[PDB]
């Protein structure tokens, strides 16, 4: 029998590699990629469908209620006026976060939330405009699990007032684009995001820094360059890659899309794009965005991935399944 | 915005001004910081 | 109804419960 | 060991067949190499 | 030794190979976050709201 | 004032 | 460039580690 | 990556409780 299972193992093995031999050479042609991801996506037909996250119960409802009460107010402000809104925001959080005492007595559960709004008011109801300090007061209202979801919250609605001004540009799609971009090129170089990511250092050397390397190029959107600038400055021992994935996420999600990381092996025709937009969407119930990477040993197929949920096609991988199945 | 000692004041006011509620502990009652459900 | 955050911590609403906000003592059951 | 070495030979030519097969099905369509 | 039935053993074994891609459960090592309706590493090796380096982790079901 | 600890005007600087 | 510095512990960026934050003052490791 | 490794060079050429040169927070 080891003799039997040593004529085995080697027999798959050299059976195993010159196929992977034939595989690498067979799928080499552009034409069996689209084949290879034609037949995935006829698969992903045949596969049956399926069946604010990191936030406490209070905080949760909390950031409900404000980001409600935005979408209320800014429903008729315009483009100035939101870009105003943000930036006032942005200060705002900025505010909290180095007056640690301020933020504390400000997001302290309580039943009757009066005291804050008149300590909102007399500190600052002059220095920012109306609608900023109805959101502030409405945020600090409500109850927050902890104190800094207070912050969290205010820099969300900044965010989404950011977005809202590049929905009524029309940049929505551009704007996304150049997130995911800027997300895949902060990953590739784990030292700038390890640089940005320290709050400890000074914020605006850090915004400088980003605004001088990386956002500050000829082809960059202003909303995407304004929302990074704001993510990066108004950071907290989050890494920046995190942050800027949280954005384009957001982002999307206004939309009531989500984030599909498809990796394939070479550009996907037009038609094969609105295939796996419509096979996915129908999959996960809610439509889906699908962003694409390109990596040459995935060897055609499509390898997707959606929030924690992947779907790995690649030939690649079937090859290396292929290799660990031998007795 | 900007940021000035008047805000040091604000605050001393804010805690001069300020029923209680089972936390899990009951928040309130200002008459540890946080606590001494519903 | 509630649902399983730790393994037993279980979510409710917010007046249909003690751990303290809402919770007391597969993931999302 | 002998009849091992021997079976080698023996077996190695008709691989091809084995391993043709097997990319074919992975890949799902008959593959002519 | 009967040398065929040693390579219909691999002939079954390539046969009936279906490695069809299943919809799948993953996380990763912080220190492992994911997996929410939960375990593989790599090399064969084998729980709160946050998490259950670097590494991917897949769940056996 | 007290808090728990006392608490006076500017560890960093430590009911009512 | 894959080279650490001391934190406390040292520091590795993302996916060059050899305790979670990618941890396992400032002189390169 | 030729203008990132400049600006980002540049950036902590001109960067360089308390006392730098034990953790993060304090000594």
């Amino acid at each position: 029998q080891q003799l039997i299972r040593q004529l085995r193992t080697g027999l798959g093995a050299e059976a195993v590699n010159k196929a992977a031999e034939i595989v690498r050479a067979h799928v080499a042609d552009p034409q069996a990629q689209s084949a290879t991801v034609d037949r995935f996506l006829s698969e992903l037909e045949q596969m049956a469908p399926s069946s604010t996250s990191r936030l406490r119960a209070a905080s949760r409802q909390s950031l409900a209620a404000l980001v409600e009460k935005f979408d209320s107010v800014a429903g008729g402000l315009d483009a100035d006026g939101l870009t105003n809104l943000a930036d006032e925001l942005a200060s705002v959080a900025k505010l909290l976060l180095s007056e640690t005492a301020l933020n504390k007595h400000l997001a302290e559960p309580t039943d009757d939330s009066a005291p804050k709004v008149r300590l909102l008011e007399r500190l600052l109801s002059d220095k920012v405009s109306a609608t900023t300090l109805d959101l502030l007061r409405t945020a600090v209202s409500n109850r927050w699990s902890t104190e800094s979801n207070l912050i969290d919250a205010v820099e969300h609605t900044a965010r989404l007032a950011l977005l809202k001004r590049a929905e009524i540009a029309g940049e929505v799609d551009e704007v996304e684009e150049q997130l995911f971009r800027f997300g895949r090129v902060l990953d590739a170089e784990p030292r700038l995001s390890a640089l940005l990511s320290d709050y400890t250092t000074p914020a605006e050397g850090r915004v400088a820094l980003l605004d001088k390397a990386l956002t500050g190029r000829p082809g960059v959107n202003q909303t995407a360059a304004a929302l990074l600038s704001q993510t990066v400055g108004l950071l907290r021992g989050e890494r920046a890659d995190e942050a800027v994935i949280d954005l384009a996420e957001l982002a999307v999600s206004r939309r009531g899309e989500v984030v599909a990381h498809v990796s394939a092996a070479a550009e996907l025709s037009d038609a094969q794009r609105t295939r796996l937009t419509e096979v996915l969407s129908r999959i996960y119930g809610r439509p889906v965005s699908v962003q694409l990477h390109v990596d040459p040993e995935l060897l055609g197929g499509l390898s997707i991935t959606v929030g924690d949920e992947v779907i790995d096609g690649s030939i690649a991988s079937r090859l290396a399944a292929a290799q660990t199945g031998l007795p | 915005t900007i940021s000035a000692a008047d805000i040091e004041g604000a605050i001393e006011d804010y805690v001069s001004s300020f029923i209680g509620t089972v936390i899990d502990h009951v928040e309130g009652l200002p008459s540890d910081e946080h606590s001494v459900e519903g | 109804a509630g649902r399983v955050v730790r393994i037993v911590d279980v979510e409710f609403p917010r007046g249909s419960v003690h751990l303290g906000d809402s919770l007391v003592r597969v993931r999302g059951v | 060991s002998a009849q091992g070495d021997q079976v080698r030979s023996g077996l190695e030519s008709s691989v091809d067949g084995l391993s043709a097969k097997l990319a074919s099905r992975i890949l799902g369509v008959d593959v002519n190499s």
